[PDB]
């Protein structure tokens, strides 16, 4: 229980940010064909900065608690091995695929948004377990964080 | 005198127990932005340029074509590969 | 020797040259049975022979990997095996022949449901 | 132990009005805190802010006393609603730039499950007229 | 650090290439960890510690919030500074309403003005998307900030124009504040 | 009760023998107390000099779209949107 | 000098274009047409019989190596004698490119199954079978997926009312939920959003018979 | 429509009492039965146990309420998984035809006094999918709804406000006091 | 002053995205040896008890 609750504390901060821009907790309509529906309120940049500032602490607290824990490790590790070939022929993708070993990802290969202007590395596993898949998700959180660093630092002015 | 914190003793033990130097998580008015802000002006766009700005010579929806038939394209006129080989390995 | 293939299930395979050579031989014969005027044939020989000619010059497996590109040997053998099945099925399919069916008029026309001038 | 914390308890407990006036406040609000009278509501409510706490606790309300324990979420009036949500940083006492029109009603609770409840009804006078035999 | 097990190029990070050493100090470390549950002790002390962080529960309904000026909640039909109804029955709000939760019937009031007779919203079909207010050309209808509008009976949710006007009257001050905040920005 | 007697400005009262009255035996029939027709009537008709005036009703982008109203006719001229009234004389 | 208008990847258009001709001249009996949609994707229009051969050809041959089968998208178009159209949108990790295969069929004739080619498709065929009624031959188990049990008709067809024919409630006489003929509190109000003025000349006479 | 009293009116008025019944009871039996109802309602009001049905999209808010920002066990609310031990059911998300018999079955397997909160528009009136061939238009057509929490989804504050409103309904329920008349 | 959301002067300090373990108080040798020492003293005290 404790991991879920500690993280759902921080989920509240992020939803508040969605609320700040769009006006809805979830289910914004903020992204629209001609770009985003609306501009951003001033200062939301800074609040994002402190939130990102603290998120490393929060994520590490749960990470140190739960990644190494024997019960969790044995409870997930070597569960449902997903071999590489079997993964492809079944039409997988995402961190599942990326965990099984395939070095594929849509951001790096078929970039669609400003990801051209951000440098970062995806995580990859080599065991195809639920555990190393879980690790891949955890490292993805960390890597996304630096992506916010790049973008939020370089944000240009202009129309929206 | 700035943020409601547990008394200094419990703070020190708390830092000890965690094993990392602790930084506060609750959000205070001081910590977060000036919560009432001046009115923003959104800078005018580049197509709002006032002249030489014809829609006909910058529009996309009227620019797209129907799909072309490649065989018939040739009839009008290095083993080929869909794209740069990726070492998905 | 490389410790791991980096992928689950895909194990490190020794004698890759022997396996690759053997696979290339069989597929070449498999296309041999094909008719001489089949585009599938025309290209498979040149592609496979290019591969099966690159197989030799680079005794080092890593050197061969760079020379052939297209991925690592462990997957590469699987690519070859796939094509073996393709040729056996291809011979059984006779796809070099001409059109089985002509699409009905207005089949592949978009947008639909619009009157026309005769 | 009591590192200038029992002192703070003495402030809130004593100046509340004694054992009775600390317990009833605690008994009703399930917590006792210290702030400053931001502004007295038109309807007996009293608003308190203190930057010592954080955003959840920054601002709070002591509902009107005559509401014994029937406090409700809707008791906040319109002019104070925005401040209470950290939606406007301008206390209504301070910004007189908001409209002061006449037709504005006075506040009301979620009048539901009671004879005062709203209930919908058609807002179009009938469509087709029936022929009248007398005329 | 132990060496890797698969050599990695850039643009990637393998999260398991690190080797589990067989050095005696390394095995005895792991053995001692299992024999005395050091890792559990680390996690155990964490939760003890994290008692000593102050909980972040808002004492609702006394303490409450925060929201933002754009919050989409109770609907309201505003009135001009004179008190006249802003809505002119242009019917765009209905035409855009994704849920088709809006029904409108308009005629001429005796003065000859274009105004609604029936104006209905079903907040059991509305999605509080705000497309209606983004479309209305005179800011007639707005997603007022109230969100505690909870009813014991389903019928009580189908608002008609009388209910909507009442909310506008009730909430006019706050709605005025938000629009002054966002009109030039929206 | 008066609640189920009042005439909605739209002009509806349930007939005295109409079963749809029943729905209010236990709930109020909300009827608004401000009738736009009366209010705009009270507002006096503004007057100007120029043949053609302009109204936005409200203010800036907080009102209705800017509209130009000619006043050469003898009578009043009602703003289409806001119902404001103009008279040149 | 038109920042609003995007500029596709031209070199990608080059490769897909030449490769598309490769496919056409390698599978003459099946490939009916190969076109390059302006969105840079590549479409391969085949006759119903060659479904598996095309897919098997693609997933296997070196130059294709299109392993992943993203989905089986079903399209319905009355006024086409055999209307129900199918789309097999594939990916190729080796070359980092996407391809689309398309075929047609009526509401009666069956259709080849991709279960034997890509294990990924198994559920999709079940989905189209439920949603349109396009039978699939050799499919292992053609059980319905989405619609509830004992559901009659396949709703995604365009000759099927939006709200369906029946709707459920609960009975006290029978302590059970019963399906009843439709009855709507407010009939779904369409809006007739038809353009009177042709906003697109380029597609007017192009693609004529 | 009514409105709150003004400052001076509040000054005249006394305490609003605690038991919503009041303290005007005539005889010993009346006064005694008033207290026992108050105790019963107090028990059923303070401790209420949702079932966590939570089909969809709305469910995320149904979890955020459990989250530590608007703490709900603070009020005495706990998520018992087993419907035999759950006292309240927060139906949240859409009710498709496949689900309709399931919801019915879960509802009546729960023992009473059972109260249902219809959270979200999808449950209230079918929400955004109202004209769909597969959705139960509302959940009023399967079960007796008690409290409606409008929203899509309702902000967590709105949800637990409704919970308090259910507590008020649980507070004013008259069972012993009015059995005496029965 | 600002008219639109932009980063402040000097940009922003890099966000930390690096794992960091805590103090590693003991090692296999230290832990076990200390355990046996405690047990040995415990045996003696029980003897005297
Ligand atoms: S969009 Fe505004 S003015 Fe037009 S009908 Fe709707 S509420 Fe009235
Ligand atoms: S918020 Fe969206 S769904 Fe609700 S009435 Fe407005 S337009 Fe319709
Ligand atoms: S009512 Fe809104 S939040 Fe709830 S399930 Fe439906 S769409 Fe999602
Ligand atoms: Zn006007």
């Amino acid at each position: 229980l404790t991991p879920f609750f500690w993280l759902f504390e921080e989920r509240e901060k992020m939803m508040e940010f969605y609320e700040r821009v769009s006006g809805a907790r979830m289910h914004a309509a903020y992204i629209r064909p001609g770009g985003v529906s609306l501009d951003m309120p001033l200062g939301l940049m800074d609040d994002i900065y402190e939130f990102a500032s603290k998120f490393a602490e929060r994520l590490d607290e749960v990470e140190d608690v739960l990644t190494t824990n024997r019960i969790w490790v044995q409870r997930t590790e070597d569960i449902g091995i997903v071999t590489a070939e079997e993964a492809l022929n079944y039409g997988f993708s995402g961190v599942m695929l990326r965990g099984s070993g395939i070095k594929w990802d849509l951001r790096k290969q078929q970039p669609y948004d400003a990801y051209n202007l951000v440098n970062f590395d995806v995580p990859i596993g080599t065991k195809g377990d639920c555990y190393d898949r879980y690790l891949c998700r955890v490292e993805e959180m960390r890597q996304s964080l630096r992506i916010i660093d790049q973008c939020l630092n370089q944000m240009p002015a202009g129309e929206i | 005198a700035l943020r409601r914190d547990v008394s200094p003793l419990i703070q020190r033990i708390r830092a000890f127990l965690l094993g990392r130097e602790h930084n506060l998580a609750l959000r205070f008015e001081d910590g977060l932005a000036d919560r009432t802000q001046p009115q923003p002006e959104i800078p005018d766009g580049p197509s709002h340029l006032l002249s030489a700005n014809y829609y006909c010579q910058r529009d996309g929806r009227r620019e797209v074509l129907p799909p072309i038939d490649l065989v018939e394209q040739q009839k009008q006129l290095k083993l080929p590969t869909p794209g740069k080989v990726y070492a998905w390995d | 020797i490389k410790a791991s293939t980096g992928l689950t299930g895909l194990a490190v395979s020794t004698n890759p040259h022997h396996t690759l050579s053997a696979l290339y031989g069989k597929i070449l014969r498999a296309v041999s049975k094909m008719p001489q005027d089949a585009s599938y044939r025309k290209y498979t020989e040149q592609l496979v022979k290019q591969r099966a000619d690159s197989v030799a010059q680079h005794k080092d497996i890593t050197a061969l990997e760079k020379a052939v590109g297209c991925g690592q040997v462990e997957e590469l053998i699987v690519q070859a095996e796939n094509e073996l099945i393709l040729a056996r099925k291809m011979l059984g399919w006779k796809p070099w022949e001409k059109l089985v069916q002509a699409a009905p008029a207005k089949q592949w026309d978009w947008p639909p449901a619009q009157i026309m001038e005769p | 132990l009591g590192i200038n914390r029992l002192t703070k308890l003495f402030q809130m407990v004593r100046e509340a009005g004694g054992l009775k006036q600390a317990y009833l406040k605690l008994y009703r609000n399930d917590d006792l805190k210290i702030g400053t009278l931001v502004g007295i509501d038109k309807y007996g409510n009293k608003y308190f802010e203190n930057p010592y706490y954080f955003y959840g606790r920054n601002r709070w309300i002591e509902f009107a006393p005559h509401v014994n324990m029937d406090y409700d979420g809707s008791m906040i009036p319109a002019e104070w609603y925005g401040w209470m949500h950290y939606k406007t940083d301008l206390p209504p006492i301070r910004d007189g730039c908001r409209p002061k029109y006449k037709w504005i009603a006075d506040h009301s609770e979620n009048l539901s499950g009671t004879k005062e409840a709203y209930y919908p009804y058609s807002t179009t006078p009938n469509k087709v007229e029936a022929w009248e035999p007398k005329a | 650090e132990p060496k890797d097990i698969v050599e990695v190029p850039k643009g990637y990070v393998y999260v398991n290439n690190k080797e589990l050493s067989m050095e005696f100090a390394d095995i005895t470390d792991r053995a001692a960890s299992t024999m005395f549950f050091g890792e559990l002790l680390r996690g155990f002390a964490v939760t003890l510690a994290h008692i000593f962080k102050e909980p972040a529960t808002i004492n609702y309904p006394f303490e409450k919030g925060p929201l933002s000026p754009r919050f989409r909640g109770e609907h309201a039909l505003r009135r001009y500074p004179s008190g006249e109804e802003r809505c002119i029955a242009c019917k765009l709000c209905e035409a855009i309403c994704p849920a088709q939760a809006i029904t409108i019937e308009a005629e001429e009031r005796a003065d000859g003005s274009r105004r609604t007779t029936r104006y209905d919203i079903d907040m059991t079909k509305c999605i509080y998307c705000g497309f209606c207010q983004e479309a209305c050309p005179v800011d007639a209808i707005v997603e007022g900030p109230n969100f505690e509008f909870s009813t014991e009976t389903h019928e009580e949710l189908l608002y008609n124009k009388e209910k909507l006007l009442c909310n506008g009257d009730k909430w006019e001050s706050e709605i005025a504040s938000n629009l002054q905040a966002d009109h030039l920005y929206r | 009760r008066g609640d189920i007697e009042k005439v909605t400005h739209t002009g509806q009262v349930f007939d005295k023998e109409d079963y749809r009255n029943a729905r209010f035996v236990n709930a109020k029939r909300y009827v608004n107390e401000n009738w736009g027709i009366k209010l705009i009537e009270e507002v006096p008709p503004k007057e100007c000099t120029e043949r053609v005036v302009f109204c936005d009703g409200g203010d800036g982008p907080l009102g209705h779209p800017k509209v130009y109203i000619n006043l050469d006719k003898p009578g009043n001229h009602i703003c289409g949107y806001c119902g404001l009234r103009f008279v040149k004389k | 000098d038109k920042p609003t208008v995007r500029q596709p990847d031209a070199v990608a258009r080059s490769h897909l274009s030449d490769f598309g001709r490769y496919v056409a001249e390698c599978l003459p009996k099946y490939v009916q047409k190969v076109q390059l949609t302006a969105g840079d994707e590549l479409e391969v229009l085949i006759a119903p019989e060659g479904v598996v051969p095309v897919l098997q050809f693609l997933k296997d041959h070196h130059q294709a190596q299109f392993t992943n089968l993203v989905d089986i998208a079903g399209v319905d178009v009355p006024c086409r004698k055999n209307r129900f159209e199918v789309v097999y949108n594939l990916l190729s990790l080796r070359y980092n490119s996407r391809i689309r295969v398309k075929t047609y069929t009526d509401e009666l004739t069956p259709l080849d199954s991709a279960c034997e080619v890509h294990k990924a498709a198994n559920w999709y065929e079940r989905e189209i079978w439920d949603m349109y009624g396009v039978f699939f031959a050799n499919h292992p188990d053609l059980r319905r997926i989405l619609t509830d049990y004992g559901f009659e008709g396949h709703p995604q067809r365009r000759d099927f009312p939006l709200s369906g024919y029946v709707e459920l409630r609960y009975d006290d006489e029978k302590k059970r939920v019963v399906c009843e003929p439709l009855e709507l509190a407010q009939e779904f109000r369409k809006f007739d959003l038809s353009a009177p003025w042709e906003q697109f000349p380029n597609f007017r006479n192009a693609n004529p018979p | 429509q009514q409105t709150l009293p003004v400052a001076e009116v509040a000054q005249n008025l006394p305490k609003k009492g605690y038991s919503p019944f009041g303290t005007k009871q005539s005889s010993v039996a009346e006064w005694s039965l008033a207290r026992l109802d108050d105790l019963l309602n107090w028990g059923r009001k303070g401790s209420i146990w949702p079932l966590t049905f939570g089909l969809a999209c709305c469910a995320v808010e149904m979890m955020h309420i459990a989250a530590p920002r608007y703490d709900m066990d603070r009020y005495g609310v706990v998520f018992r998984a087993s419907p035999r031990q759950a006292d309240v059911i927060i139906v949240a998300g859409t009710l498709t035809n496949k689900m309709a018999p399931a919801l019915r079955k879960v509802y009546d397997q729960m023992p009473e006094p059972r109260w249902v909160i219809s959270m979200g528009s999808c449950a209230n009136g079918g929400g955004y999918y109202h004209y769909s061939y597969s959705v139960v238009r509302g959940c009023d057509r399967i079960i007796p709804v008690d409290i409606y929490v409008p929203g899509c989804p309702p902000t967590a504050e709105a949800l637990m406000y409704g919970v308090l409103q259910l507590q008020k309904k649980v507070k004013r329920m008259k069972t012993l006091q009015m059995w005496y008349r029965k | 002053p600002p008219k639109q959301d932009l980063p402040p002067p000097g940009g922003y300090k890099k966000i930390p995205f690096a794992r960091v373990p805590p103090k590693s108080y003991f090692t296999g040798f230290t832990t076990i040896g200390t355990y046996v020492v405690v047990t040995a003293v415990g045996l003696g005290i029980y003897y005297l008890t």
